[PDB]
């Protein structure tokens, strides 16, 4: 049901990101620097909606051929 | 060109001082605006289209403000004094082949692996004395480096006679052995070209070169021939080619980032500094602190630029004039 | 490269250097993850 | 021969670092005389600091600013060195116009 | 494939009607049609008509006004009147009411194409 | 020996596309440039930062 | 799926008896894997006996 130009979303976005806990560093040799679309892992939000709408239909009274109900 | 910024820098082409905003009246004008409680400073200029002003430079956020003059910013074009090494042998000697390489290094490309490597050649003959000889080498010299059917303009060479030992007599592809006509030369001088230039697309660049000698037998030793000497430069570029191409960057940042993309569909900018006169530079260089727990400087740059007549007057009434409206320390230069 | 080079390709553009360009990605651009349901590897590593 | 960090030219054409003669390896040593030393967990910190974009990442939406500019700065950082167990392994011999 | 489907979640989901395309005309395939059943044993449709129970509305007929304001149809053509009757199931096709509501309207262009080949009949017979 | 490095860009090059007049080249480790065709900005800006 | 040239890599490593190499003579071996996108084509074929 994805469009290729919905692919091609999905395709441009973050997938890695960097360190975390000018920037001061600290630690040495483990280096420590001192409803928005993407989850800074790479990841997509799926919002999903439900809801209960209205539909117009129509009760009708028949006659049975055989019998008259 | 392009140049490196310190997050913006923007141009202002200081061509009339009129002290206020009512006497702006032809483009190009500048007026440095203040209070009288001196803590904004801008510069209402008047602009091919109307009066603008620029971001209001807050006067406890300066950090340097230094005007320079035109002479600082002329590129001296290197020379070499070609000569004979006296220690191989004073004379030529009468059956080897004198030749010189020319090992230029910015050729067509900028990295120093983009190279050029043009020759000049005599044979020297017996009775063939120095002063017959640079001038049997500096016209074979010209003719492979004074060409009129290069691509590229490489070198100057000239001869200097020990009479006059200051002036230089040119020698190019048609100076004949007539014309130049002395008994008492005694070096060939070798000095930079300026290269061609092109508003904005062709920068202002320099082809360097090394005069490198070959080797000649003398007593059997293979002796390297020559020598060459870096001499003070005499011939230096102006500052016309420079801020010429500055104005042209720096009217993208205010203004219209590209500049001729698409020919039916352009904004045209009238610029305003001529690319054949000498300009002085004054930079006043601050930042923007805000009043948080996120403070620090978004820095920036000014950028003013007034002609050069000789003895600077028209950057030091700029000058004079910034410093009672602001109340900086500027150096009048 | 910038990401990791583009999966959205036909077969045949998927040549000997496109998937060498995919596993020099991962000897660079993949020692720092915000992982949503992992302990750091310097916490697990004073757990053992 | 590469002339864009040899600059001092030789009098005889080329660098004058085209003339320096290296013995790198003088028999065997049992162990590599010369190797790179490397840490041992030291990858380099790809670090970002950005604000509300991040034009590398590609990130459009930050949770957790660090400042409120709009930019992104790389910084990374690496301690290397080398070590030559035997000096006395190897014998060199440079052109003195290179000034030691 | 998109005719008369709703291929969302993973699924295949029809109401029944059967867009016959891609093929072409009779006279213009090979094969002079799709072929689709040989239950007559050229069961042969075209790339307009469409099929709903094993019933073929065609697409080369044109729709009475005699016709149109009874059996009350849409489009211009009967294949076009059945592509518009079902447009309401072929997003629910699993509806309980939908397919009571397609079944019964179905029926309809039936008996009103029916009656457009006895006419024609007894026009050309005539 | 520890060394470092740093580039900054503004955040407007998220996804800035190069309308190529002349065309987009790189440097290569060799020291030639080399052509690409990327469309996108932030390609020349990892790439000359490795 | 060794080339002659990769079993020399592995022959010619230094005798230790961003790092290839360990301090026990030890070869740094990476495995990746990931989910690329393939481009399939979803067929819908009229059976020529019934029509299913």
């Amino acid at each position: 049901v994805l469009s290729p130009k919905d692919i091609k979303y999905i395709e441009t976005m973050p997938d890695y990101i960097g360190q975390g806990a000018d920037e001061i560093t600290v630690r040495d040799g483990t280096y420590f620097f001192d409803l928005l679309p993407y989850d800074l892992a790479g990841n997509l939000r799926v919002l999903r909606l439900y809801w209960k709408s209205k539909r117009k239909i129509l009760k009708v009274k028949s006659y049975d051929p055989e019998t008259g109900e | 060109m392009v140049i490196s910024i310190n997050q913006v820098r923007q141009l202002y082409v200081a061509k009339a001082l009129k002290a206020n905003t009512a006497a702006l009246t032809t483009a190009g004008d500048i007026v440095p605006k203040a209070d009288t409680a001196k803590t904004t400073l801008y510069f209402q200029s008047m602009s091919p289209a109307g009066i603008v002003a620029s971001d209001k430079i807050n006067l406890k956020h300066v950090l340097y403000a230094k005007a320079t003059p035109s002479e600082a910013l002329a590129h001296k074009l290197v020379r070499y004094s070609v000569t004979l090494d006296a220690d191989v042998s004073a004379t030529p000697v009468a059956g080897q082949n004198y030749i010189l390489r020319l090992a230029f290094r910015q050729y067509i490309g900028l990295s120093e692996e983009d190279q050029y490597f043009k020759y000049g050649e005599v044979i020297a003959r017996s009775g063939m004395t120095a002063s017959d000889f640079y001038k049997k080498m500096a016209i074979s010299l010209a003719k492979n480096l004074e060409n009129k059917t290069e691509s590229t303009p490489l070198v100057n060479i000239y001869l200097i006679s020990a009479a006059a030992a200051s002036t230089d007599v040119p020698v190019t592809s048609a100076t004949k052995e007539s014309d130049l006509t002395a008994t008492d030369y005694n070096q060939i001088i070798i000095e930079e070209t300026e290269q061609p230039w092109v508003l904005g697309m062709m920068p202002q660049a320099f082809i360097p070169f090394t005069p490198q000698f070959l080797t000649i037998t003398v007593d059997g030793e293979d002796r390297l021939w020559g020598v060459a000497t870096v001499v003070t430069p005499t011939k230096t570029v102006p500052d016309g080619h420079l801020i010429a191409d500055l104005e042209y960057f720096c009217m993208g940042a205010r203004g219209d980032i590209y500049r001729g993309m698409g020919y039916p569909n352009i904004i045209k900018t009238t610029y305003l500094v001529d690319p054949g006169a000498v300009y002085d530079v004054l930079d006043i260089h601050y930042f923007y602190t805000g009043s948080n727990e996120s403070v620090q400087k978004s820095e920036k740059t000014i950028t003013l630029v007034a002609v050069d007549d000789g003895s600077h007057t028209a950057m030091n009434a700029l000058i004079g004039a910034i410093n009672t409206a602001s109340g900086l320390t500027i150096a009048t230069l | 490269f910038l990401n990791f080079p583009r999966q959205m390709l036909p077969f045949s553009k998927k040549t000997k250097q496109w998937r060498k360009d995919c596993l020099l990605w991962a000897n660079q651009k993949t020692f720092f993850n915000y992982s949503l349901v992992r302990k750091s590897v310097i916490h697990k590593k004073i757990n053992y | 021969d590469d002339p864009v960090r040899n600059k001092i030219l030789h009098p005889m054409g080329g660098v004058a670092f085209s003339y320096r003669y290296d013995i790198w390896y003088i028999g065997t040593m049992d162990q590599p005389n010369i190797f790179k030393c490397k840490i041992k967990g030291d990858n380099e910190y790809r670090g970002y600091q950005w604000g509300i974009r991040n034009p590398f990442t590609g990130q459009k939406g930050n949770p957790y600013m660090s400042f409120d500019e709009d930019s992104a700065v790389i910084h990374r950082m690496a301690t290397l060195g080398v070590c030559v167990l035997d000096p006395t392994r190897t014998m060199s011999l440079i052109p003195a116009i290179l000034q030691g | 494939a998109f005719g008369g489907w709703l291929n969302t979640q993973g699924g295949d989901f029809t109401n029944g009607v059967t867009f016959i395309n891609e093929g072409g005309s009779h006279e213009e395939n090979p094969y002079q049609g799709i072929q689709i059943g040989v239950d007559g044993a050229p069961n042969l449709v075209e790339q307009g008509e469409v099929v709903y129970d094993d019933y073929v509305f065609s697409d080369r007929m044109e729709i009475p006004d005699d016709i149109r304001k009874e059996y009350k149809l849409r489009g211009k053509t009967f294949a076009k009147a059945a592509k518009s009757a079902q447009r309401e199931s072929e997003e629910r096709p699993n509806d309980p009411l939908s397919t009571k509501g397609l079944q019964a309207a179905m029926e309809r262009i039936a008996t009103a194409q029916e009656e457009a080949r006895q006419r024609k009949e007894a026009h050309r017979e005539g | 020996t520890t060394i470092r490095i740093q580039h900054k860009v503004a955040g407007n090059k998220l996804n800035k596309k190069l309308a190529m007049g002349i065309p987009m080249v790189r440097n290569l480790e060799s020291g030639k440039q080399v052509k690409d065709t990327a469309n996108m900005w932030m390609h020349y800006v990892d790439w000359e930062v490795e």
